[PDB]
RNA sequence: UGCUGA
DNA sequence: AGGACAGCGTGTCAGCAATA
């Protein structure tokens, strides 16, 4: 639904860098070269933006 | 002052006893019971 | 945190509290602390020529 | 359209900056807290169109 | 065509896209082909359909009074659906969107216009309302009909829908396609409870199911009896009914005996069995009695006047041709054709019958079609028409019989005196699912019809209209030969998605590019067409021996006789004009030619089959590269390759548009499906659709029962491109796992896994489930005084705090058991009833629709609450992943625990190893090296099957990406013991995977009974496990506890924890009911005889009682020998 | 009666 | 007395909806 807080595995925050991995993909960077410039090291936590399926943007379009 | 959201017109509709469930400035038949303030406890767990 | 569309809100209270993240991970203040042993590399002969 | 209980899960891996050495461990079932043992945070915010 | 712009490769980068949220223009038109059968059969069912099955409808003539009165049925319209009668206001439509939050039927009306007269010169035209059809969603008679994916949003819809299911009562049936033999072709069958028919029959006989513009079907068999001579048996009003040929055929056609034998003895003109058993069948029966056709349908008409309850002015002659028309070849207008295809028929069962040809089996895809929902629907339509007018009649001549003249005047009073009917009928075979008909529709199944349609998933919900059931009565055989998945079924039916348990072989599923024929076309000019191409009218000169010659068919109605060395010629002729479309021949016709050698194949001939249901799939046409369409039977007589460099010069006349073609929608999700085994696959199918998810994105609105919603879902780094076709990432179903091959707990042995705890307690598959609960308070009540509203009386004890003044729980607050949950108030009286909740478990009530009553009149009887209740994944929940490997979880590992590896990196799935040996699942190990890949690359693979070869294989591949990535090719890393501290000797195979959460939770599943209702008629325990619920102890485990020789556990058991009773005996006479009491000392007297102090006490049973009582009530008398 | 679990 | 035949039979294991 929306960005998970913290990564399931290692417990790093990642919830702060939706926006930006948004914003850098927007800029021509590939998924790798963009979870490269927002720090995600180990692939436990580029799998959890990677692969994140923004659902709360579609539940955000029904009535009040 | 039991306030009930419409179904596709959003007004807000209070209703009672003994009288119909109709809505006004429409005619739909299902409404929504409306989210007060009161206090709810939840744990971060 | 969240999304708002108009005629939305929010409104909450928050109690922080201490603990350790033995009993919820939440407490925990580390991304990762492990260690690795340091490895050891050598050349048993000279290596040479491409 | 974020839920109470996964709004309040949220909130819970949320990291504060309060150094954990100033303060004490909640006495079991101290519901109300005080100075010692406790700090509270408030987020009210409203979506409006503008 | 229509499956161009088709992914090569899956791509990642859609979901974080700058319209991500934006609703499109157009709706995705992929996922709108998938219910498109279910759709087009009802649009014409309800359009063009109703009229043909209204002008069918003989017009209804009986006596009244001295007069003769008649009835037809000009036309009759089923219009949309809308508010009932003007007695509402502000909108006229009426939108799926409601019926869901009330719970009620989108139901269109449905009017036609009568027109009686009497002797055909008085007349007048009255419009009846019939009643009430209910309605599909998107069918042309549906209110969100051309409705753009932004449009469809304000209305409360899913911007993504594809209807063809129906909402009876808010349920959404989704009838689904049943397997008939076939229609309009005579399969010749070798049945041997056959001969049990009559005296003489044998166990050979040709069956044809006939069926007339989609509104009636029939079942008619010939059968061939021992002397020679070929029987026909119809039904009708399911009433089987025996009639010699040579009866049939003289009364169809006014000829003499020679050219009609002439017919019979076509190809085999030098048999002479053969000539003397049609002589039999034209003269012993025949020319006794009747020789001319009138004579015929004379005798015919007098035999069978009693049960086909003709009209009593009518002449035999007229009742016989009520027979004909009504249950011999419906599919025929011509009685001369009608003539040719009973003697094409015939020529086939003496064929059989000689072994000159192959019995059909009836369950191969070759000889069998679907039934779509237009077709049920249309001939229950046409049925409960007649019967309307059949009822409607009986009430007139029943009433008064008397003197119409006047009787004008109360003409329109008295059709609508029986117009009250059409309605609750129509209904129940929506609702309840079985057919209620006095002929059972040529259908063979009376059950299970309709099923409830149910969104847990949208992969369980698309594999509705996908699926297709062999039969429920085959749930009940013997033989397994219905459940073979013969070779016939490929590209139609998919081999791994099956159910497998009790359904399996019988509930299968259409390949993704197969499709149901659902157009209606001319089909008149190719009768002209054929003879131009070659073929010889059915009238005369074949120009050959009748033996070397091809017989024509083309719907039943056969053309005749194309010549040997013509035949294929002209099916290739035929063939590329449908491809090319030239001609009118349909894109979808079928031509097929069944060669005739000297074998025993099957039946030689060219057929031509164009109807509108069965089943066909595309196929590259090679020598004109074209996008040819082939049928089940057509398949079967010509080379298709799958690869290409499989395409050789004579051979492979075809090939197959993608090389996974033959695979189901949902057998597609599932990644490298190529390199596990087969059970597991079909497995994976069953558990795909258990599984907790992303169902819908219209909460506050659907009012469902139960509703599982997965809070974070992903999309798998690693998945097939035909996930990426369908937009399957609007609903996700699983997450992303770092999974770690390793045994290390003692916890996950034997299909147990383990679940790190801190990844548990950071959102790892958390989950929720809506119970959406219906309060209709018409009920506690009868047609008195309103005791239904809801409602306080100001200052109740019992709801200070926990109800809002009208009865109702807050939005948003927890209910507990024994919590408040509603507040009736019997306005009359003035009293209230709290009614606690009662479920033992937490919920919050997170919304509460209060409903009227249809027309906006209600008076705050009906609401429904929905209920949130947190599931979370506890010990005992089953995970599973994308290739079969199920398994509960048994622990939760705390995450300090856990062994880390030399990154950092801690799993937080364990997976025991053992799994992989015996149910050689090799995909998973090669879906933890892919999606290992793709974290670390940001890139995003298929795991399409049939992609990698031996020679490219897939460990390779994805070796070669880890070692490009640093990580080592064989993809293990080595881990740290976390309990230890030591580096472990072995290194481990850690990857990512795709886990999904299935629906089947301990929290469901668990039950604890001490004592409860204790059954009154055995004063046992109740049962179930909403109440206390025992659990039956049963035959079988008495004998184990007893062979322990612990006759005394035995005996506590069952005695003191079930029905331990203490009864009183009559001891000198050993009757259990002779003891008695006196009214208020209260000493035991016998009746039997009158002594009181032979009473004492035995130990026994209730149903020891209950026993004596049931053999009591029958003179039978238990005497006991009390000691 | 349609489902589902071993 | 050679049959012809009509006639009974069973069928592992627990849940839910829902409705007769
Ligand atoms: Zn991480
Ligand atoms: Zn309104
Ligand atoms: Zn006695």
């Amino acid at each position: 639904m929306i960005i998970p807080v913290r990564c399931f595995t290692c417990g790093k925050i990642v919830g702060n860098k939706w926006e930006a991995y948004l914003g850098l993909l927007q800029a021509e960077y590939t998924e790798g070269d963009a979870l490269d410039a927002l720090g995600l090291k180990r692939y436990c936590c580029r799998r959890m933006l990677l692969a994140h399926v923004d659902l709360i943007e579609k539940l955000l379009n029904y009535a009040p | 002052p039991m306030i009930y959201i419409c179904g596709e017109c959003h007004t807000e509709n209070e209703i009672k006893s003994r009288d119909p469930i109709r809505c006004r400035e429409c005619g739909y038949r299902i409404m929504y019971k409306k989210r007060t303030k009161r206090l709810v406890v939840f744990d971060a767990r | 945190i969240a999304q708002l569309r108009p005629g939305q809100e929010i409104d909450l209270l928050m109690h922080c509290v201490k603990g350790i993240g033995k009993d919820h991970a939440k407490f925990s203040p580390v991304a990762t602390a492990s260690y690795r042993l340091l490895p050891d590399i050598t050349l048993l002969e000279p290596v040479e020529g491409e | 359209i974020v839920q109470d209980e996964i709004l309040a899960h949220r909130l819970g891996l949320i990291p504060i900056h309060a150094d954990p050495r100033l303060f004490e461990y909640r006495n079991q079932g101290d519901e109300e807290g005080t100075e010692i043992d406790t700090l509270q945070f408030r987020l009210q915010v409203r979506c409006t169109r503008n | 065509s229509r499956w161009r712009n088709l992914p090569s490769g899956p791509s990642l980068k859609h979901l974080t896209d700058p319209s991500y949220g934006i609703p499109r223009e157009q709706q995705k038109a992929a996922l709108q082909e998938l219910t498109r059968a279910h759709v087009e059969s009802f649009n014409y069912a309800v359009h063009e359909g109703l009229g043909l099955a209204v002008q069918a409808i003989p017009p209804f003539e009986f006596a009244f009074k001295d007069e003769r009165i008649s009835f037809t049925i000009l036309d009759a319209v089923i219009s949309p659906p809308t508010v009932p009668k003007g007695t509402i206001c502000k909108e006229a439509n009426v939108y799926p969107a409601e019926c869901r939050g009330r719970r009620s039927t989108y139901r269109g009306k449905l009017t036609a216009d009568i027109n009686w007269a009497v002797n055909g010169i008085s007349k007048g035209i009255i419009k009846q309302f019939l009643g009430y059809v209910p309605i599909m969603v998107k069918s042309k008679l549906c209110n969100l009909r051309n409705l753009p994916p932004q449009a469809l949003i304000e209305h409360h819809e899913e911007a993504e829908e594809m209807g063809g299911y129906f909402i009876i009562n808010g349920i959404e049936k989704v009838i689904r396609m049943l397997i008939m033999p076939r229609r309009n072709f005579p399969i010749a069958m070798i049945r041997p409870k056959w001969k049990t028919r009559g005296p003489g029959y044998t166990q050979y006989g040709v069956s044809m199911h006939c069926v007339r513009e989609e509104h009636s079907a029939v079942n008619m068999n010939l059968h061939y009896l021992e002397n020679g001579t070929v029987m026909l048996n119809f039904i009708y009003r399911k009433e089987l009914f025996f009639l010699p040929l040579g009866f049939a055929l003289k009364a169809l056609v006014s000829f003499s005996d020679y050219q009609i034998f002439q017919e019979l003895i076509k190809g085999k003109e030098d048999d002479s069995f053969l000539r003397n058993s049609v002589s039999q069948m034209l003269r012993i029966v025949m020319e006794e009695g009747c020789s001319t056709q009138k004579q015929v349908l004379n005798y015919l008409g007098e035999c069978f006047r009693v049960k086909l309850n003709v009209p009593d002015w009518y002449p035999n002659e007229q009742a016989a041709e009520f027979l004909f028309n009504q249950c011999i070849c419906i599919h025929l207008k011509s009685n001369t054709e009608k003539f040719y295809m009973l003697c094409l028929m015939t020529r086939k069962l003496f064929a059989l019958a000689k072994g000159e040809c192959m019995e059909d089996n009836p369950d191969s895809l070759v000889n069998q079609e679907v039934l779509t929902p237009g077709q049920l629907f249309l001939m229950f339509l046409k049925e409960k028409l007649e019967g309307w007018l059949v009822s409607i009649k009986i009430a007139f001549d029943k009433k008064a019989q008397k003197t119409s003249v006047s009787m004008n005047t109360d003409n329109l009073m008295r059709i609508f005196t029986m117009g009250i009917d059409l309605t609750k009928p129509f209904e129940y075979l929506f609702a309840t699912g079985n057919l209620r008909s006095k002929t059972g529709l040529g259908l063979l199944q009376d059950s299970g019809l309709c099923v409830v349609a149910d969104k847990l998933n949208f992969i369980r919900y698309l594999s509705h209209f996908r699926c297709v059931h062999r039969g429920a009565d085959f749930a009940k055989m013997r033989t397994t030969t219905v459940r073979r998945l013969l070779p016939e079924s490929w590209g139609f039916l998919c081999p791994v998605h099956t159910p497998d348990g009790e359904p399996c072989g019988l509930m299968n599923h259409l390949t993704a590019v197969c499709e149901v024929v659902t157009q209606f076309v001319y089909t008149a000019s190719i009768p002209a067409l054929l003879c131009n191409l070659g073929v010889t009218p059915i009238d005369g000169a074949p120009h050959r021996s009748y033996s070397e010659c091809y017989p024509v068919l083309l719907d039943g109605v056969m053309v005749g006789w194309v010549d040997k060395d013509l035949a294929p010629g002209i099916a290739d002729s035929l063939r590329h004009f449908k491809v090319l479309r030239e001609k009118r021949i349909p894109p979808w016709m079928e031509v097929v030619l069944i060669p005739m050698t000297g074998k025993p194949s099957l039946y030689p001939g060219l057929f031509l089959f164009t109807t509108p249901c069965r089943l066909v799939r595309p196929v590259q046409n090679l020598a004109l590269g074209k996008e040819e369409l082939i049928g089940t039977m057509e398949q079967i007589f010509m080379n298709v390759a799958i690869f290409e460099d499989e395409v050789f010069a004579g051979v492979t006349t075809h090939q197959e548009l993608f090389p996974h073609s033959l695979l189901s929608v949902i057998a597609n999700f599932i990644p490298f499906s190529d390199h596990n085994q087969s059970p597991r696959n079909m497995y994976q199918c069953q558990m795909g659709k258990q599984t907790m998810g992303f169902p819908l994105l219209t909460y506050q609105d659907r009012s469902d029962n139960k509703l599982y919603r997965l809070q974070t879902p992903q999309s798998p780094l690693v998945r097939p491109s035909m996930y990426d076709y369908y937009d399957m990432d609007n609903y996700p179903i699983g997450t992303n796992a770092i999974v770690a091959v390793i045994s290390y707990t003692g916890y996950d042995m034997e299909d147990a896994m383990i679940v790190n705890k801190a990844s548990w307690e950071r959102g790892f598959a958390h989950g929720s489930v809506y119970k959406s609960e219906f309060i209709d308070l018409s009920e506690k009540i009868k047609q008195g005084d309103s005791s239904l509203v809801f409602g306080i009386k100001p200052g109740d004890p019992r709801v200070l705090q926990k109800l809002d003044d009208d009865g109702l729980p807050f939005i948003g607050a927890k209910l507990q058991y024994g919590d408040p949950y509603y507040s009736y108030l019997n306005l009359n009286t003035g009293e209230s009833f709290v009614m606690y909740y009662k479920s033992k478990e937490n919920c919050v009530v997170d919304n509460i629709k209060v409903c009227s009553n249809d027309t906006g009149s209600g008076k705050f009887k009906c609401v429904c609450i929905t209920m949130r209740v947190p599931r979370n994944p506890t010990i005992g929940d089953k995970f599973a992943s994308r290739h079969g490997q199920k398994g509960i979880l048994s622990r939760l590992w705390p995450a300090e625990d856990m062994p880390f590896t030399e990154s950092g990196m801690v799993p937080d799935i364990l997976f025991n190893p053992h799994g992989f040996p015996s149910r050689m699942t090799i995909g998973m190990l090669i879906e933890s090296m892919a999606g290992k890949s793709a974290a670390l690359h940001g890139l995003c693979h298929d795991a399409t099957p049939f992609i990698f070869s031996e020679e490219n294989s897939a460990l390779e591949y994805f070796g070669e990406m880890l070692k490009a990535a640093g990580y080592n090719f064989y993809g293990t890393e080595r881990l740290y013991s976390g309990i230890s501290g030591l580096e472990l000797e072995a290194d481990i195979f850690i990857g990512v995977v795709y886990y999904q959460r299935l629906r089947h939770m301990v929290s469901d599943k668990f039950q604890v009974r001490t004592t409860g209702a204790r059954d009154r008629v055995t004063n046992q325990p109740i049962g179930g496990r909403n109440v206390q619920g025992g659990i039956r102890f049963g035959e079988m485990e008495r004998d184990a506890l007893l062979a322990h020789g612990t006759s005394f556990l035995l005996h506590d058991r069952l005695f003191n924890c079930s029905d331990r009773s203490v009864a009183h005996v009559c001891v000198k006479c050993g009757s259990l009911l002779s003891p008695l009491l006196e009214k208020p000392n209260r000493k035991y007297n016998c009746t039997l005889c009158s002594r009181s102090d032979t009473i004492d006490t035995v130990s026994v049973p209730y149903v020891f009682r209950y026993f004596v009582a049931e053999l009591a009530a029958m003179n039978i008398k238990v005497k006991l020998d009390v000691v």
